Parts: structure tokens; sequence; C-alpha cells
């Protein structure tokens, strides 16, 4: 019935290309039903210190994408899950990776509150999680 | 190949 482990399977196979990330978002956003259980999943994968860069990057990709489309598809069930892990997530990621990453995720999360993703609850707690890591 | 927010799919 259940895969087992049938979204961290996903985030070890995917790639840097949009072909890649599609693939999955694309099977994600058909299966709304399972939007807070694959964002907590999300959220604890990105935590763990198992997880490498490159890894984290990679699932970030996969968020932005699932939680850009959710836009067409009037799903805010994935935003509402994804946003409240995400002000989180973008606090720790944006304070471990590097000036070259962090550049990076300033444009993904950049378009989230420039499309006006998430509510304005959440967003301006990601911003502000951004600016506080800055006040050193 | 390089993924970017503009260039999901």
């Amino acid at each position: 019935a259940f895969s087992s482990e049938q979204f961290t399977t996903k985030l070890n196979t995917l790639e840097d290309s949009q072909e890649s990330i599609s693939s999955a978002s694309k099977w994600l956003l058909l299966q709304y039903r399972d939007a807070p259980k694959v964002a907590e999943m999300w959220k604890e994968y990105m935590l763990r210190p198992s997880v490498n860069t490159r890894r984290k990057l990679l699932g970030l990709y996969l968020m932005n994408h699932v939680v850009q489309q959710a836009k067409g598809q009037k799903i805010i069930q994935f935003q509402d899950s994804f946003g409240k892990v995400a002000a989180e997530v973008l606090g720790r990621i944006n304070q471990e990776f590097p000036r070259d990453l962090k550049k990076k995720l300033s444009r993904v999360v950049n378009i989230l509150k420039e499309r006006n993703i998430f509510s304005k609850q959440v967003v301006n707690d990601i911003e502000r999680s951004l600016a506080a890591a800055l006040e050193h | 190949p390089s993924y970017s927010p503009t260039s999901p799919s």
C-alpha cells in the first residue's frame, strides 16, 4: 500500500536538472494528501547531519518547485505545510551554506515572497530570520 | 544542467 521511504528515495535520485526536479515535483503535486507528511519529512531530512550540502541544495529545489507550481493547482495545502517548515529550514541552511550557496537560495526565497507564495505571516518570519543571521 | 526558480520544468 504505502511505499516505504517513497519521498526519501526520490530525493536521492534527483539531479540539478529542471527535467529531474520537475519529474519528482509533478509526482508529489498529484498526491497533495501527504502534503504535511512530505513537509515534515523534507524538514527532517534537511536537518539531518548525514545529508551533505549537495543533497540539501537538491532538496531545496524540489520545495521551490512544488510551492511555485501549487499556485496553478490552487492547493494551498502544500504551501501551508511547506511554509511553516520553510522558515525553519531556510534559517538553518542560511547559517551553514557558504557565500556561493547563500546567494543561490537568496533568489529562490526572493521569488517566493515576490510571487506571494506563502502567507505574509510566515513570509515576514523567513525574511527576518535571514536578516537575523546577518546580525553576527 | 543548473536549476533556476524561473526555469523549474
